[PDB]
RNA sequence: GUGGGAGAGGGUGGUGGAAUUCCCGGAGUAGCGGUGAAAUGCGCAGAUACCGGGAGGAACGCCGAUGGCGAAGGCAGCCACCUGGUCCACCCGUGACGCUGAGGCGCGAAAGCGUGGGGAGCAAACCGGAUUAGAUACCCGGGUAGUCCACGCCCUAAACGAUGCGCGCUAGGUCUCUGGGUCUCCUGGGGGCCGAAGCUAACGCGUUAAGCGCGCCGCCUGGGGAGUACGGCCGCAAGGC
C-alpha cells in the first residue's frame, strides 16, 4: 500500500533452494518469494525453474506494490542463481545494476565436516 | 593487459599513507593483486603486502569491496 | 631512543575548541612520555574506504618523532584512551625502499 | 639489545692491547655479556624456549674458550674469571 | 671485529576487518532447512531472506608460491617491545681454541590428565531421523568432554627425506629464494627438477649423494608369538621407556 517506486532486489541462492526478497532503498523488505513459496517442496526447490518462478512471483508482488526501478544483490552459489536474474530481466522491471555480495569469511570459523 | 608497475611512476613501496598509487595494486574487489598482474618481484610484492595491510588498518584502503555486473 | 611515526585518526566533526583540545592532549602525552617531534604532517579530513565508528570520514594526523623505546606501547595505550580518538597506529621509521626507479 | 657503545666499551675494556678485537679474553667477555643479557630475559618469559637453546649454545662456547685459556696460560684464566666473576 | 641483509624463528602486550552464533529494533509472510529422495528439526510466541545496533569466542581471506624460518615438534592479519639462529662483504683480531657424543639435562604435533577460567563454530560419547536383510556405520538434525587461555603433567607418531652429525673430494644444465659484484653474466648461501662419472637387487640416488673417503654416535641379525610376559624405572591416571 506504500507505492514504493524504486527498490532493492536480493537473491539468496543455495543448492537446496533459491529465494528472493524485494525491499525499499533503505533496505526494508517489501515482498518476497522462494521455491517453497510456489508449489515445489523437496529438492525440486533448488532447481532453476523454481528460481524463475520465484523471481517472477516476487516481481509481480512488487508490481502490485508499485515497483519499477530495481537494483539487484546476489548472494551465494546455487543452481538457477543465474536463472533468477534472467527472470528479473524479463520481469518487466528495469534492472539498474547487478552486484555479487556473497559473504565469504577471512576464515574465522571451523566449517562443518561436509565443508572440508 | 600490461601489469601494474609497467604503467606507473617511481614510487615508494613502504609508504602506507599514499593511497593514489596503492589503490592501483588492488583489484576490482579489495583483493591484493597477484604477482602475475602486479609485475613486481618477490621482495617487492612482499613489502607491498605489509604496506597495503598497514593502510587498510588506517581505513585508507578497502579490506574488501563488492563485485559488479555478473 | 628511536625514530617512530605516530598515526592518529580522530572524529571528523570536532569544533575548533574540541580539536585544539584533543591536539593539546596529544602534545601533552608526547611531552610526558619523552618524545621529541622531528616533524608533523596534518592531512585532516579524508574519506575512509570503510566506515570507522559509524562514520564515512576521518581526521588525520601524522607525527615523525624520536623517543625511548620502552615507553612506546604505553604511549599508544594512553593515546587511545580519548573517546574522540578512533585510530592510533605507531610505526618504526624506515628508509624509503623504491621501485620502477 | 646490545648497542655499539656498550660493545666497544666492553671490548676496549678487555683488550690485550690496542686494536685487539679477537682475543680469547675479549671473546669470553662479549659472550658473558650476551649471556647475562639473555638470562635476565629468561627470568621473565620463562616460556621462550628457542632463545633458551641459544643460551645453551652461548654457554657451551664460553666454557669451551675458557677451557682453552686455562689450558694454555692458567694465570690469564684466573685473571679473567675473577674479573668477570664466573665458573 | 666492523659493516650490511632476508625471514609465518620464539616470548609478551596491544589491536583491525570479514564471517558464524546469540540478543535488541525496523520492515516483512509461509515456510525455512536438508538429501539420491526423504524424515527428525525449526516456524503464527512471526522463523527463513533484508536493513540498522549490540555481545562474545575462535581463526586470520587476497597477498601465497612448486616461497620463507627453525635443531625438531612446528611457525601466517597488523603494531610495538624483549630475544634466538643465520647469510654476505672487508682480510682487521685470537692462534687448532677442532669433530662426534654412551650417560645426564632441556625441547617435544595431536589426543589425554589435574586445578581454575573461557565456550562462538566444530564436534568422541550420546539423543534422534533416515538407509538397509540388519545400520551399532557411512548421509541428515541436535549435542557433552574437548578444541581456546593460565599454571603443572603426560614424552608418544607414517615425530618421514621412512635417508644420524661434521669435513674433504668427483661434469654440467635448468627454475628459484637471498646477499655481494667491474650486473648478457660472475660469485657465495638456501629451495627444486633433469642428468657425467660412480652407486644400487631394482625403483632410483647423482656438489641438497643413496658416489669416492675419514672420524664419532644410534641401530639390525628369519616370520608369528610380541612391543605381549616377568623384573625395573618413570607416571595422578591413561600409559610410557
Ligand atoms: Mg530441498
Ligand atoms: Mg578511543
Ligand atoms: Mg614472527
Ligand atoms: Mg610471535
Ligand atoms: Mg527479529
Ligand atoms: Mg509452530
Ligand atoms: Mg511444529
Ligand atoms: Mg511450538
Ligand atoms: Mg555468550
Ligand atoms: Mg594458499
Ligand atoms: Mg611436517
Ligand atoms: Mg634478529
Ligand atoms: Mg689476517
Ligand atoms: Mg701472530
Ligand atoms: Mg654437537
Ligand atoms: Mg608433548
Ligand atoms: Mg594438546
Ligand atoms: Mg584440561
Ligand atoms: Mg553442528
Ligand atoms: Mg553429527
Ligand atoms: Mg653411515
Ligand atoms: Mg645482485
Ligand atoms: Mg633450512
Ligand atoms: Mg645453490
Ligand atoms: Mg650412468
Ligand atoms: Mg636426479
Ligand atoms: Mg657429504
Ligand atoms: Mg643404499
Ligand atoms: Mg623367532
Ligand atoms: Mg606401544
Ligand atoms: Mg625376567
Ligand atoms: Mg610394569
Ligand atoms: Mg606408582
Ligand atoms: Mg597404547
Amino acid at each position: 500500500k506504500r507505492q514504493v517506486a524504486s527498490g532493492r532486489a536480493y537473491i539468496h541462492a543455495s543448492y537446496n533452494n533459491t529465494i528472493v526478497t524485494i525491499t525499499d532503498p533503505d533496505g526494508n523488505p517489501i515482498t518476497w518469494s522462494s521455491g517453497g513459496v510456489i508449489g515445489y517442496k523437496g529438492s525440486r526447490k533448488g532447481t532453476p525453474y523454481a528460481a524463475q518462478l520465484a523471481a517472477l512471483d516476487a516481481a509481480k508482488k512488487a508490481m502490485a506494490y508499485g515497483m519499477q526501478s530495481v537494483d539487484v544483490i546476489v548472494r551465494g552459489t546455487g543452481a538457477g542463481r543465474e536463472q533468477a536474474i534472467r527472470a528479473l530481466q524479463a520481469s518487466g522491471l528495469q534492472v539498474k545494476s547487478i552486484v555479487d555480495d556473497t559473504p565469504v569469511p577471512h576464515n574465522g570459523c571451523r566449517p562443518k565436516k561436509k565443508f572440508r | 593487459k600490461a601489469k601494474v608497475k609497467a604503467t606507473l611512476g617511481e614510487f615508494d613501496l613502504r609508504d602506507y599513507r599514499n593511497v593514489e598509487v596503492l589503490k592501483r595494486f588492488l583489484s576490482e574487489t579489495g583483493k591484493i593483486l597477484p604477482r602475475r598482474r602486479t609485475g613486481l618481484s618477490a621482495k617487492e610484492q612482499r613489502i607491498l603486502a605489509k604496506t597495503i595491510k598497514r593502510a587498510r588498518i588506517l581505513g585508507l584502503l578497502p579490506f574488501t569491496e563488492k563485485l559488479v555486473r555478473k | 631512543m628511536r625514530r617512530y611515526e605516530v598515526n592518529i585518526v580522530l572524529n571528523p566533526n570536532l569544533d575548533q575548541s574540541q580539536l585544539a583540545l584533543e591536539k593539546e592532549i596529544i602534545q601533552r602525552a608526547l611531552e610526558n612520555y619523552g618524545a621529541r617531534v622531528e616533524k608533523v604532517e596534518e592531512l585532516g579530513l579524508r574519506r575512509l574506504a570503510y566506515p570507522i565508528a559509524k562514520d564515512p570520514q576521518g581526521y588525520f594526523l601524522w607525527y615523525q618523532v624520536e623517543m625511548p623505546e620502552d615507553r612506546v606501547n604505553d604511549l599508544a595505550r594512553e593515546l587511545r584512551i580519548r573517546d574522540n580518538v578512533r585510530r592510533v597506529m605507531v610505526v618504526k621509521s624506515q628508509e624509503p625502499f623504491l621501485a620502477n626507479a | 639489545p646490545i648497542t655499539k657503545e656498550e660493545k666497544q666499551k666492553v671490548i676496549q675494556e678487555f683488550a690485550r692491547f690496542p686494536g685487539d678485537t679477537g682475543s680469547t679474553e675479549v671473546q669470553v667477555a662479549l659472550l658473558t655479556l650476551r649471556i647475562n643479557r639473555l638470562s635476565e630475559h629468561l627470568k621473565v618469559h620463562k616460556k621462550d624456549h628457542h632463545s633458551h637453546r641459544g643460551l645453551l649454545m652461548m654457554v657451551g662456547q664460553r666454557r669451551r674458550l675458557l677451557r682453552y685459556l686455562q689450558r694454555e696460560d692458567p694465570e690469564r684464566y684466573r685473571a679473567l674469571i675473577e674479573k668477570l666473576g664466573i665458573r
